[PDB]
């Protein structure tokens, strides 16, 4: 797990659940019941920059608009 | 300390403790990120 994941140099944050990883890729889950989804711009929230958080990793974090726009 | 809450409903699941003072935080009105950015400032004022 980890508390945070960088994307553009920005700091994401669950808006409810924790980072969990499979052993290749990461996931937001629930923390009562494991029911991984894929980390989005709609699942999370932003607060603050990736030099303040001890323990935070990088990934991708998906914005659904782009692929709409094609 | 290791386990949260969790013992006293099941089984004991392990959680970093970091991660368990943000979500004690979360319970009483107080975002996480708060926690996150001044962690080293919450330890200090705790262990004194
Ligand atoms: C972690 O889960 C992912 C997703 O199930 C696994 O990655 C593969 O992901 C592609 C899509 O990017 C799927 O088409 C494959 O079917 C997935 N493979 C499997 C076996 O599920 C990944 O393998 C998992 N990692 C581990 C270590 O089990
Ligand atoms: C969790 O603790 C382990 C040690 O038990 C840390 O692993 C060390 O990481 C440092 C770099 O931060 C390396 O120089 C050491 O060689 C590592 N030790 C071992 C035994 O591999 C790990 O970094 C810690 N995790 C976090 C997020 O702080
Ligand atoms: C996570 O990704 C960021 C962005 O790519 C990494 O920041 C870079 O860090 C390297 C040193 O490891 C620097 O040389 C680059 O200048 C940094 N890039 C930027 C844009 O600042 C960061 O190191 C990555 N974290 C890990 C653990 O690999
Ligand atoms: C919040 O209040 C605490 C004190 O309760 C401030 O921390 C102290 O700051 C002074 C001045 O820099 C230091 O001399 C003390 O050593 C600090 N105390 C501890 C326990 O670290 C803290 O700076 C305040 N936060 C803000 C944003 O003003």
């Amino acid at each position: 797990t980890a508390p945070a994941i960088c994307h553009d140099g920005k700091a994401h944050f669950p808006r409810e659940g924790v980072f969990v990883s499979n052993g290749t890729h990461w996931f937001v889950t629930q923390r009562n019941f494991y029911e991984p989804q894929i980390i989005t711009t709609d699942n999370t929230f932003v607060s603050g920059n990736c030099d303040v958080v001890i323990g935070i990793v990088n990934n991708t974090v998906y914005d659904p608009l782009q692929p709409e726009l094609d | 300390i290791t386990s949260g809450w969790t013992f006293g409903a099941g089984p004991a699941l392990q959680i970093p403790f970091p991660m368990q003072m943000a979500y004690r935080f979360n319970g009483i009105g107080v975002t996480q990120n708060v926690l996150y950015e001044n962690q080293k400032l919450i330890a200090n004022q705790f262990n004194s």
